[PDB]
C-alpha cells in the first residue's frame, strides 16, 4: 500500500526556520501532485502548498507566500516544506497529502480532494 | 465518385470456349498503399441473389470455380470465363468499392451459343370464355429455336397487324440451349369477329422460307 | 509447434496505456488466425476500413501494427480517419489514407475504481495537430497567451495533459473504453505476416 | 457458416403507404459487418442505395437516394432497416440487403431480397390454349390480367416437368400482367392424358386448375 510518513516537526521560536519531510512508499510513477495541509486545534484544515510531481511548479496559499517553499525530490520520493520566518500563527499539525489526479490547472490542487494522507507532525512556534 | 462501364452488353459463347467481359471505370481504383484494385465481379441468375465471384480484381471468393479469372489494373478490368459451361448463363456485374458511393456496371448477359435450330410453330385461337370477357387474345408460340432473333408478323385477313402484338421469350433452356417465344396479339371482341382468317407468320434464320400457321374463325 | 502472432498480449493485457502515450506493438514473422478477433462477442465497435478481417486470412503483409490505448466512450468516434477534437488532433491521429480496423470495447469493470481511476490521461493542448501515427508524450507547459512561461505554470500557462476521472457510476461514455487499432503494411518488401483459413 | 442475412417478407402495398423492410444477420461477428442496400428494378440492373454500420448507425447514402429513403439500424437485434415515408409507384422493385466486414470491402453476404409492389392487387383470369388438329402437339394456359407478380403455374400438380415453358410475364397497356404457359406432348396423349394447369396468385389468393382439351 501507499503510505506517507511526515518528519521534521518540533518546537522552534518565532523568526526561525523549519524543514519538514514527507516520504512516500509504493505506487510511485502514478504521483500527480503532493500538498501540505495544516490544522490547529479547534480550527479547520487549511491548504498551504502543493507541488506537481512532473515539472515541479508550486502553488501557495496566500498566508505563506514568500515564507514557505514547497520542494520535491523525485529520486527518493520525498516532498519538503521549508518554513522560514515562523510565526505563532503557524503552530498546527502539518499533513502531507498525495493525489494521482493530474489536473491541467495547477490551482486545482488547492481545492480538489487528495486520495492519500499522512498522519501528521506537530510544529509549535514559541514567540 | 467513380462510374463504371462494361462491354459487351450481351455475349454468346459456345460450350467449353472462353468468354471475356471488359469493364472500364472513369477513375482509377488502385490503393497504392496496399497495391490492390478495389473492384469486384458479381454473378446474378434470374430469381437469385447476386453472388460475389472475384474481389480485388484477381482474387476468387469461396464457392467459385477456378474457371473464373479476373485481372487488369488501373482503369480497365476483365473477367474471363475459361471453358464456359451451361451453369454460367447469367448476368455479370462489375462493382467498385474504392470510395463511396459504390457503383455497379450496367451488366453483361452471358449466354451459350449453339448451332442454328428452327422453331416449331403453333397458333392458338382465343378461348370461348374470354370472348364473353369482351376481348380476344390470339397466341403464337415459337418453340425451341436458336438464335433468339426472330420476326413474328401478325396477319388478320392478310392485313399485316402491328401495335397490338406483345412478345416474351423464355430464356435459355439448360439442356439444348434453346429459347422459346410467344407473341400475343390482343383485340377487341368486336374487331375479332369482323375478320375470319388469323395467321402467324414467323421468319427465322433456321428456316428456308417464312413458315405461316393460321386458323379460320369458328372451325 | 505453435507460432501464432501474439494478439493475446495486445487485447488481454491487464493494464493498458493512456491515449497520449499509446502503445504500439509490431507483428512480424508469424501466422495469425484472425477468426479469434471478430468471433469473440466482447467488442462494441469493429470498424474496418479498406480491408475485411474475414478476407485477409490469406494474404501476407510486410508487417502489422497494433496500437492500443484507453479513452472514454464519446471519444471512440474520434478514432477514425478525418476526425477532429482533443483526441484525434492532440492524442492519436489516424490518416485519411487509413487501411485497418479500430476495435474497441467497454472496460468499466477493469479501468474503474469507486473513487476514480486517474491513471489514464489525455492531452488538452499543443501548438499544432498530430501527424498521423504520432505519439507526443511532451509535458512542456502549454503557453496559451503572449506571456511566455519558462517552465513554471501560472496565468494562461497550464500543464499540457489532464487525467480522466473514471468512476464506475458515470454514464456510458464517461466510462473507459479500451481501443486496439490494427494498421497494415504491404507492397514492395518481404511479407512475414499472414493467416490461415 | 460465418454470417447469413434474412430479410423481411414480400410486401404488396398501395401508393402513399408507409413501409419499413428489414434485414437480420444471424451469426457471430456481426459487429464487423457494414450492411448495404441494393435496389434492382424489374428487368434492370443493380443500383447501390446506401450503407450503414450498426455499431454507430453511421450511414452514407448514394446521391440518387439521399432524402428519398432512410436507413436505420437496431444494434441490439442485428437488424438493419430501410424505410419509405410514402411509397410511389416508382418504388416497385426487389430490394437486396448486402453485407461485408468493413467499408470499401466486397459485399460477400447477400439476403434473399424483398419484393415490394405498390399498386392495387387484381385476381388473374386463366383461359385455355387448346391444341390443334401423328407427331407432336402443343397446348397451354393463358393467364391474363393480374397484379402483382409472381403468379404460380405447374402442370399435373408438378408431375409434368419437361417440355413445358412458362413465359416471362409482360405488362399490358392496362398496367396489368399476363403470361402464357405451354407444353409439348405426343399427339397420342390427347385422347388419354388429362393435363391440368394449376394457377395460384396469393396477393389475390386465387388458385385455379383449368384442364385443356381439343375443342370442336
Ligand atoms: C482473451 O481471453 C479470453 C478469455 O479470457 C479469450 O477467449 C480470448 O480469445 C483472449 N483474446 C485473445 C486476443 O487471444
Amino acid at each position: 500500500q501507499v503510505q506517507l510518513v511526515e518528519s521534521g516537526g518540533g518546537l522552534m521560536q518565532a523568526g526561525g526556520s523549519l524543514r519538514l519531510s514527507c516520504a512516500v512508499s509504493g505506487r510511485t510513477f502514478s504521483t500527480a501532485a503532493m500538498g501540505w495541509f495544516r490544522q490547529a486545534p479547534g480550527k479547520e484544515r487549511e491548504f498551504v502548498a502543493a507541488i506537481r510531481w512532473s515539472g515541479g511548479s508550486a502553488y501557495y496559499a496566500d498566508s505563506v507566500k514568500g515564507r514557505f517553499t514547497i520542494s520535491r525530490d523525485k529520486a527518493k520520493n520525498t516532498v519538503y516544506l521549508q518554513m522560514n520566518s515562523l510565526k505563532y500563527e503557524d503552530t498546527a499539525v502539518y499533513y502531507c497529502a498525495r493525489t494521482e489526479n493530474v489536473r491541467s490547472l495547477l490551482s486545482d490542487y488547492a481545492t480538489w480532494p487528495y486520495d492519500y494522507w499522512g498522519q501528521g507532525t506537530q510544529v509549535t512556534v514559541s514567540s | 465518385d467513380i462510374q463504371l462501364t462494361q462491354s459487351p452488353d450481351s455475349l454468346a459463347v459456345s460450350l467449353g470456349e472462353r468468354a471475356t467481359i471488359n469493364c472500364k471505370s472513369s477513375q482509377s481504383v488502385l490503393y497504392s498503399s496496399i497495391n490492390k484494385n478495389y473492384l469486384a465481379w458479381y454473378q446474378q441468375k434470374p430469381g437469385q441473389p447476386p453472388k460475389l465471384l472475384i474481389y480485388w480484381a484477381s482474387t476468387r471468393e469461396s464457392g467459385v470455380p477456378d474457371r473464373f479469372s479476373g485481372s487488369g489494373s488501373g482503369t480497365d478490368f476483365t473477367l474471363t470465363i475459361s471453358s464456359l459451361q451451361a451453369e454460367d448463363v447469367a448476368v455479370y456485374y462489375c462493382q467498385q468499392y474504392y470510395s463511396t458511393p459504390y457503383t455497379f456496371g450496367q451488366g453483361t448477359k452471358v449466354e451459350i451459343k449453339r448451332t442454328v435450330a428452327a422453331p416449331s410453330v403453333f397458333i392458338f385461337p382465343p378461348s370461348d370464355e374470354q370472348l364473353k370477357s369482351g376481348t380476344a387474345s390470339v397466341v403464337c408460340l415459337l418453340n425451341n429455336f436458336y438464335p433468339r432473333e426472330a420476326k413474328v408478323q401478325w396477319k388478320v385477313d392478310n392485313a399485316l397487324q402491328s401495335g397490338n402484338s406483345q412478345e416474351s421469350v423464355t430464356e435459355q433452356d439448360s439442356k439444348d440451349s434453346t429459347y422459346s417465344l410467344s407473341s400475343t396479339l390482343t383485340l377487341s371482341k368486336a374487331d375479332y369477329e369482323k375478320h375470319k382468317v388469323y395467321a402467324c407468320e414467323v421468319t427465322h434464320q433456321g428456316l428456308s422460307s417464312p413458315v405461316t400457321k393460321s386458323f379460320n374463325r369458328g372451325e | 509447434i505453435t507460432n501464432l502472432c501474439p494478439f493475446g498480449e495486445v487485447f488481454n493485457a491487464t493494464r493498458f496505456a493512456s491515449v497520449y502515450a499509446w502503445n504500439r506493438k509490431r507483428i512480424s514473422n508469424c501466422v495469425a488466425d484472425y477468426s479469434v478477433l471478430y468471433n469473440s462477442a466482447s467488442f462494441s465497435t469493429f470498424k474496418c476500413y479498406g480491408v475485411s478481417p474475414t478476407k485477409l486470412n490469406d494474404l501476407c503483409f510486410t508487417n502489422v501494427y497494433a496500437d492500443s490505448f484507453v479513452i472514454r466512450g464519446d471519444e471512440v468516434r474520434q478514432i477514425a480517419p478525418g476526425q477532429t477534437g482533443k483526441i484525434a488532433d492532440y492524442n492519436y491521429k489516424l490518416p485519411d489514407d487509413f487501411t485497418g480496423c479500430v476495435i474497441a470495447w467497454n472496460s468499466n469493470n477493469l479501468d474503474s475504481k469507486v473513487g476514480g481511476n486517474y491513471n489514464y490521461l489525455y492531452r488538452l493542448f499543443r501548438k499544432s495537430n498530430l501527424k498521423p501515427f504520432e505519439r507526443d508524450i511532451s509535458t512542456e507547459i502549454y503557453q496559451a497567451g503572449s506571456t511566455p512561461c519558462n517552465g513554471v505554470e501560472g496565468f494562461n500557462c497550464y500543464f499540457p495533459l489532464q487525467s480522466y476521472g473514471f468512476q464506475p457510476t458515470n454514464g456510458v461514455g464517461y466510462q473507459p473504453y479500451r481501443v486496439v487499432v490494427l494498421s497494415f503494411e504491404l507492397l514492395h518488401a518481404p511479407a512475414t505476416v499472414c493467416g490461415p483459413k | 457458416t460465418q454470417m447469413q442475412l434474412v430479410q423481411s417478407g414480400t410486401e404488396v402495398k398501395k401508393p402513399g403507404e408507409s413501409l419499413k423492410i428489414s434485414c437480420k444477420g444471424s451469426g457471430y461477428g456481426f459487429i464487423t459487418y457494414w450492411i448495404g442496400w441494393v435496389r434492382q428494378m424489374p428487368g434492370k440492373g443493380l443500383e447501390w442505395m446506401g450503407i450503414i454500420y450498426p455499431g454507430d448507425s453511421e450511414t452514407r447514402y448514394s446521391p440518387s437516394f439521399q432524402g428519398q429513403v432512410t436507413i436505420s439500424a437496431d444494434k441490439s437485434i442485428n437488424t438493419a432497416y430501410l424505410q419509405w415515408s410514402s411509397l410511389k409507384a416508382s418504388d416497385t422493385a426487389i430490394y437486396y440487403c448486402a453485407g461485408g466486414s468493413g467499408i470499401s470491402t466486397p459485399m460477400d453476404v447477400w439476403g434473399q431480397g424483398t419484393t415490394v409492389t405498390v399498386a392495387s392487387t387484381k385476381g388473374p383470369s386463366v383461359f385455355p390454349l387448346a391444341p390443334s388438329s401423328g407427331g407432336t402437339a402443343a397446348l397451354g394456359c393463358l393467364v391474363k390480367d393480374y397484379f402483382p407478380e409472381p403468379v404460380t403455374v405447374s402442370w399435373n400438380s408438378g408431375a409434368l416437368t419437361s417440355g413445358v415453358h412458362t413465359f416471362p410475364a409482360v405488362l399490358q397497356s392496362s398496367g396489368l400482367y399476363s403470361l402464357s404457359s405451354v407444353v409439348t406432348v405426343p399427339s397420342s396423349s390427347l385422347g388419354t392424358q388429362t393435363y391440368i394447369c394449376n394457377v395460384n396468385h396469393k396477393p389475390s389468393n386465387t388458385k385455379v386448375d383449368k384442364k385443356v382439351e381439343p375443342k370442336s
